[PDB]
């Protein structure tokens, strides 16, 4: 599951190589990198 | 001449109030060095249990991983120690955590939307919006998952707010609760406040009877100064109820007619528990630690 | 942000008493002082903990990049 | 952990300063006890710091632009060439995983330039380690020919109060953190409270910051009774003293009129000589964390120390 | 110049360890 | 038997043999003040006190100067033996008063 | 006026005896003040 | 036994003894004259 | 042009040297007045070239085994051929082998004169040059004795050094220089040190003494009203005088009899000052005799008091309290009088002893202030 | 005690601040003859001139406050030493007790006229002291 969140409409839409760096749902030029399911070790301190 | 048997003759204990959480007891004709020692141990030596290693799988909430992990550690768990063994730090993680050394608590919450008529309440507008301490599900593993059958791991205070969420956000973690002492981190404290106050002494030098007796009575809390009549002098009914505000000394009519001191031998202890052990158990363990400390030095080789 | 877990000074759990405090001020229409007393906060350190709490989390939550409008 | 001042001018609300808290209300004792606090140095409680008292974070943003008209450098990873364990920090797109811990030397982004036909990386370099808070891809300044070359990466640097960090009351009494004193070693009050911050009494005779002294007994009165007090200038008079006003409040609550408290030593355990001045003061945490010249040459000539100069 | 006006209602709210607000 | 816990500072120990300074690791006022109090009850102990060299270093120093017919080592051994018995008295009286309630 | 004093030195055909602290620093010689106001010689037994 | 020991930079010491206290200050214009 | 290149080269480059350190200074009353608290971070870096010999083969073999990350270790080993062998990448096995090869005789006749060197860290007997800029006078660049303090991130400095450096602990920075040869060591220990500097050469007056808490503590401790029991008295003595740290001159703590015999045995505050001198001054020399004065007038101490007249007869404080005028940086006081009769080393011991005594006495007797004043 | 502060600071706290002196004189006065818009033109009063009767314990009036602000704000050797040190650097004490320059040229026939080290000339006249400590000094 690859993700990219739109800055304006907040739609989670990922796009590959040789594609316009813009959201599909709305014409916005700024995207935000989404997260996935990883393992982050932490001390409860 | 002081003997340990001569101490048994004069040493007295007086229990004023013994609640499930806080106990108010007195230690009469004991030294400051012994009374202070118990208070120091009942706040440092006394250990406990609680999260230590929070393993995050996902956290899309506004509350940062470090902060959320720290909050889980602070939540006191209604877990009796002695059931757990002490973890060894030198061996690796695969050998380190066992069914005897670690307790696992999982948190898996996903926020969604709900249809309701709209200021509108977050419990109505969204589903699983507020993450509470009660949402930390106990997962028993290994050799013993039957020892905690009649003792389920539940937080001491369940309604503790851990996180606030909006639809789309999720929290997925595995917390490793271990055995630790309060000196290392406050998240291991067993008692809230263990402190003693010396018995206030009010040395009345003059009879100070009459209307000045009624003026003297207002200088101390209601149940402290008692007056027999207009005469028959002015006595101290319960010097223990005194707040030691020294209000009587800031009046020219009493500044030389009364003295304010203490009973160095008498201690009024007040011990409140965090919830793990009873206040008596905390005091008993404190006396047992002081004895064990002196015992460990007794059966020990004096090197060099 | 949210109500702190335990009083900074002594360590008395205060985190479970935030929503209950607002209910004592709204529904019960009590004063600030009497409301804190009914929650079991007699030390002035525990008293200021809830009394002085801002709760900016409710202001912070209104910005949600995961839900439209 | 921002906090609303108990002691405040009413204009604080008129400017809605509660939208942006600047400090925290701390139990401050005017005491010379540790020996590490003196004139420009103040003590912070260990157990307070362990509980998140005065904790802060610092955010730093970087712009990774590929401009230095034909596109040569491309975000991601080039085929056939791939140096060992880089996938631990960056995702398939060459951008880093938001939340990942980074130290100086670690890869902060990845790209491939055809001019060198090699897969290169932009390294993260700073003495302070960080975590990735935000990664934003910006593909602007083009009509139809769209491709990403500009990326904005935000670093979250956690900043716990360290020995050296400055702290100050709202009365211009700044001091560096001399030590994070343990609560067991800290002086404990009759109430059972140990101060969050310790200010040395030798600070006040030279600075003459009496506003802090009245702030101490006002903050204490307001914490007990649960009422904010007005500390707007010229509200009080020579006849209507604030020391008398909050003094009456302190006596009514059940505390000493002159703002003192009977405290006990953390080391010996015995009651201290006199009652210590303790209260609630709003404290602020300040954001701040070889050539041998002609004069040093002169000094080495001065000692007649010819081999040190040599 | 008019002097400030005093407050209202100011009872006790600190007693001994094993003693509550029973005494009025 | 661990030898790092109790050590005899020979650079201050009398040739023979009443006065001598002892150095205990991982200890402070807790045992220190309690131990010197009990050692001082001994009629043969001339001088006794405790001193912590510095708070950062985990050390505890206890000096025992006696009169004749008893070494400082014996005075320390008596001090530890009496403190153990003293704690037994405290533990016994507390158990009894719990039942007496 | 480094070049001016240098010109006057060259025209005089001057010999810098390297006896001033400044001159000694220029040529890396030990300063003649204090510890440099004497010489240290070792006493050797064999003839 | 109160005699002085040659090898003392009385020159620097003198200028330092006139310089250092002239920071506390007629004054410097007269000293400059 | 080349004229422009020189204007200047002489002022700007005729010099960044190597081997040094810097850090924010933090106060410390538990270290000696002639010492510096070095963080373990600096101690593991600031190495040194200690040539291997028969007298130090044991000490350096351990350092070589310990390596560059375990203190006291060694980062490198220099052979007699001139080559260097880094111990950084090596495991305990190779280090153990090289340690057993340190004192091997040189086969080559062209280097038989030479012996191997071990680039070890810093110990607890090395000298350092402490510098606080601007260095307006040579007292702002003194030689301090290294005292490595565990779990430290700042340079620890005693309060007696505050004056000379003109350094206030307001987030100030100090430079630490570690000279690399014995001639430079001897100089930093005997000429530029910190001891022989009790009297400034400007007026021959003291620049060393206790500054605030200690002065207020002394006025209270030496007051007539201050009495002490046997237990209290002996505690104050050992609290500041430790024979194991070489504070004594008699190898046994000597104690005066009480000033009150009956009903209860009690010692006066002034008797503690007499006992401290009795254990720090040489036994071979007689006690100090001084008739000085106080800053506090007799009127403050009540009717007919002589508490302004500071009186020392055969090293015994018999009259008067002790002010800033006695153990401060003030001429013809008790410390200065001790400095003239017993020397600079004894006066330093008295200052450190008094400094500890007041510090410990203040712990049990705090001091505050209110508005009622 | 001399621990901190003086009787002057104590008197400003408990009695009065006194006359606020600005650059050796009193408070500056406008072309209108007024020292403040509150005071009368050419007012013959001590308060108008800057004399503060108020103390810091009781508080100070706005006129006194502004005048104190004036006096308070009013308060808020490199090359000389460099010229001497460059010409005197070489000048030192020779083994023949005379003060000689770097080039051996004599500057002073003697360092005073007694050859005494200043760091020693202190108890050299303290005869009673030396007498009371005869055997100690011997
Ligand atoms: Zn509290």
């Amino acid at each position: 599951t690859l993700k990219y969140i739109c800055a304006e409409c907040s739609s989670k839409l990922s796009l590959s190589r040789t594609d316009a760096v813009r959201c599909k749902d709305c014409g916005h030029r700024i995207l935000l990198k989404a997260r996935t399911k990883r393992l982050v070790q932490f001390e409860a301190r | 001449e002081w003997n340990v048997e001569k101490f048994k003759k004069d040493f007295e204990v007086n229990i004023s109030s013994l609640d499930a959480r806080e106990a108010n007891f007195d230690l009469i004709n004991i030294d400051t060095s012994i009374a202070n020692a118990f208070r120091r141990i009942m706040i440092s030596e006394v250990p406990s249990v609680a999260a230590e290693y929070v393993y995050f799988f996902n956290n899309t909430s506004v509350i940062q991983d470090e902060v959320l992990a720290h909050r889980i550690g602070l939540v006191p768990l209604k877990v009796d120690p002695d059931m757990l063994t002490w973890v060894d730090s030198n061996l690796p993680d695969d050998e380190k955590f066992t069914d005897e050394n670690t307790i696992v608590l999982s948190l898996n919450v996903k926020c969604t939307r709900n249809p309701d008529a709209p200021s509108t309440d977050p419990k109505e507008l969204y589903n699983n919006a507020h993450v509470y301490a009660r949402d930390l599900k106990f997962e028993p593993q290994g050799r013993q998952s039957t020892t905690f059958a009649d003792c389920p791991v539940v937080p001491a205070d369940p309604d503790i707010l851990l996180a606030k969420l909006r639809p789309g956000q999720e929290i997925s973690l595995k917390a490793h609760c271990i055995l630790g002492i309060g000196g290392d981190h406050a998240k291991f404290s067993p008692v809230s406040t263990a402190s003693y106050r010396l018995l206030p002494q009010i040395n009345i030098l003059q009879p100070i009877k009459g209307e000045s007796a009624r003026r003297f009575q207002k200088c101390f809390p209601p149940g402290v100064i008692g007056i027999d009549e207009g005469s028959d002098e002015a006595y101290v009914k319960d010097a223990r109820k005194d707040t030691v505000s020294r209000e009587v000394l800031r009046y020219e009519e009493f500044a030389d007619k009364v003295k304010l001191g203490r009973v160095r031998n008498h201690f009024i202890f007040n011990v409140e528990s965090a919830g793990a052990m009873t206040p008596e158990e905390i005091f008993f363990k404190s006396v047992r630690i002081l004895k064990n400390k002196a015992e460990y030095l007794k059966n020990c080789p004096i090197t060099q | 942000m949210i109500v702190p877990v335990r009083c900074f000074s002594c360590g008395k759990v205060v985190g479970d008493k935030w929503e209950s405090y607002l209910n004592l001020l709204q529904e019960d229409e009590l004063d600030e002082g009497t409301a804190l007393s009914r929650l079991g906060l007699k030390r002035y350190c525990c008293r200021r903990m809830i009394l002085t709490h801002v709760d900016l989390i409710e202001k912070f939550l209104r910005y949600n990049p995961l839900e439209k409008r | 952990t921002g906090q609303t001042p108990i002691v405040k001018a009413n204009l604080y609300d008129d400017y809605g300063m509660d939208n942006f808290p600047n400090g925290f209300n701390a139990v401050v004792a005017v005491i010379s006890y540790t020996g590490y606090d003196m004139d420009d140095a103040m003590i912070i409680n260990k157990s307070a710091d362990e509980r998140g008292f005065g904790y802060g974070t610092m955010y730093k943003t970087e712009k990774v632009d590929l401009a230095l008209d034909p596109i040569t450098q491309h975000f991601g990873f080039g085929n056939d060439e791939w140096p060992k364990e880089w996938l631990e920090k960056l995702d398939e797109d060459g951008l880093p995983y938001i939340g990942t811990y980074v130290e100086e030397g670690d890869p902060i982004c990845a790209y491939f330039d055809d001019t060198l036909n090699k897969t290169k990386i932009k390294t993260y370099h700073s003495s302070e380690p960080a975590y990735i808070e935000e990664v934003n891809l910006i593909g602007d300044e083009s009509n139809k020919f769209q491709e990403l070359q500009t990326v904005s990466i935000k670093y979250r640097i956690r900043r716990t109060p360290q020995i050296g960090d400055k702290f100050s009351s709202r009365h211009g009494q700044k001091g560096v953190c001399s030590r994070k004193w343990p609560t067991i070693d800290m002086p404990f009050s009759e109430t059972g409270i140990q101060p969050d911050i310790i200010i040395n009494p030798h600070a006040f005779p030279s600075r003459m910051t009496i506003g802090m002294f009245v702030e101490s007994l006002a903050g204490k009165a307001g914490a007990l009774h649960g009422i904010a007090q007005d500390s707007t200038p010229w509200i009080f008079n020579e006849d209507d003293t604030p020391a008398d006003y909050f003094g009456e409040q302190l006596a009514k609550a059940g505390y000493n009129y002159h703002g003192n408290e009977p405290m006990y030593s953390g080391a010996t355990g015995e009651e201290l000589r006199a009652d210590i001045y303790v209260g609630v003061v709003y404290y602020q945490r300040l954001r701040h964390m070889i050539r041998v010249g002609e004069m040093e040459r002169d000094a080495l000539i001065g000692h007649g120390t010819s081999f040190l100069l040599q | 110049r008019k002097d400030v006006p005093k407050v209202e209602g100011l009872k006790l709210e600190h007693f001994a360890t094993g003693y509550d607000a029973e005494d009025f | 038997p661990d030898r790092e816990k109790i050590k005899l500072l020979t650079q201050a120990t009398s040739e023979d043999g009443t006065s001598a300074s002892f150095q205990i690791v991982e200890e402070d006022h807790t045992l220190g003040n309690a131990l010197r109090y009990v050692i001082m009850k001994n009629p043969d102990v001339e001088f006794c006190g405790y001193s912590i060299p510095h708070p950062s270093e985990n050390l505890l120093n206890i000096r025992i100067q006696t009169y004749g017919e008893t070494t400082a080592v014996d005075a320390l051994q008596k001090g530890l033996k009496d403190l153990m018995d003293l704690c037994d008295v405290v533990e016994s009286k507390f158990t009894e008063k719990i039942k007496s309630m | 006026t480094t070049c001016q004093f240098l010109t006057k030195a060259v025209l005089d055909n001057e010999r810098e005896q390297l006896d001033s602290p400044s001159a000694r620093i220029v040529v890396g010689k030990l300063n003649n003040v204090g510890t440099g106001s004497f010489d240290v010689l070792a006493k050797v037994p064999n003839a | 036994r109160s005699l002085i020991n040659p090898g003392e930079a009385v020159g620097i010491i003198a200028s330092q003894s006139v310089g250092e206290p002239s920071t506390q200050m007629l004054g410097i214009p007269r000293l400059r004259e | 042009g080349v004229k422009q290149a020189l204007e200047g080269l002489f002022r700007k480059h005729m010099k960044r040297v190597n081997y040094a350190a810097r850090s924010v200074i933090s106060p410390d009353p538990n270290i000696e007045t002639n010492e510096i608290g070095v963080p373990p971070v600096f101690a593991v870096k600031l190495t040194y070239p200690e040539p291997v010999t028969a007298y130090n083969i044991a000490e350096l073999r351990q350092a070589v085994i310990n390596g560059p990350d375990k203190w006291p270790g060694a980062t490198q080993i220099q052979n007699e051929d001139g080559s260097l062998v880094s111990l950084i990448g090596m495991s305990v096995e190779q280090r153990k082998a090289l340690a057993n090869q340190l004192l091997t005789p040189s086969s080559n006749v062209s280097t038989h004169t030479l012996n191997k060197k071990v680039y070890r860290h810093i110990k607890n007997r090395d000298v350092v040059l402490m510098n606080r800029q601007p260095t307006l006078h040579k007292a702002s660049m003194m030689g301090h004795k290294v005292r490595v303090l565990p779990n430290e991130k700042t340079l620890r400095l005693h309060y007696a050094n505050t004056g000379a450096y003109n350094a206030d602990f307001d987030g100030d920075e100090m430079n630490m220089h570690f000279p690399q040869n014995e001639n430079a060591r001897a100089e930093a220990l005997n000429l530029a040190n910190t001891d022989s500097q009790y009297l400034t050469p400007t007026s021959g007056s003291p620049v060393r003494g206790l500054i605030q808490d200690h002065i207020s503590a002394g006025v209270w401790l030496t007051s007539k009203d201050s009495f002490f029991t046997r237990e209290q008295y002996q505690q104050y003595i050992y609290g500041c005088i430790r024979p194991e740290d070489g504070h004594t001159t008699r190898s046994k703590i000597v104690t005066l009899p009480p000033t009150i015999f009956k009903p209860y045995p009690l010692w006066t505050g002034k008797q503690i000052i007499t006992t401290v001198l009795l254990n720090v001054t040489p036994p071979d020399m007689p006690g100090i005799n001084l008739i000085s004065k106080n800053k506090i007038k007799n009127e403050y101490w009540g009717k007919g008091s002589l508490e302004n007249e500071v009186l020392f007869k055969d090293g015994a404080l018999l009259c008067g309290i002790l002010d800033k005028s006695q153990y401060g940086a003030s001429k013809y006081g008790i410390v200065h009088s001790l400095h003239e009769v017993y020397g600079p080393e004894v006066a330093a011991k008295v200052l450190s002893v008094l400094g500890r005594l007041f510090t410990n006495y203040i712990t049990a007797t705090a001091f505050t202030c209110g508005m009622d004043d | 005690s001399g621990a901190k502060g003086s009787n002057v600071n104590v008197s400003q706290i408990m009695c009065l601040l006194g006359q606020q002196a600005l650059e050796g004189r009193r408070v500056p006065v406008m072309v209108s003859g007024k020292t403040l818009p509150s005071f009368k033109p050419y007012e013959t009063d001590a308060m108008a001139g800057g004399y503060v009767k108020g103390r810091f314990y009781s508080g100070i009036k706005p006129q006194e406050y502004y005048f104190h602000c004036m006096a308070g704000r009013e308060g808020l050797s490199g090359y000389l030493q460099r010229c001497l040190t460059k010409q005197l650097e070489g000048v030192h004490v020779s083994y023949d007790n005379s003060i000689r320059d770097a080039d051996g040229t004599l500057v002073q026939f003697m360092y005073g006229g007694d050859a005494i080290d200043i760091t020693k000339e202190s108890h050299m006249t303290q005869f009673e002291f030396c007498l009371d400590n005869y055997y100690a000094l011997l």
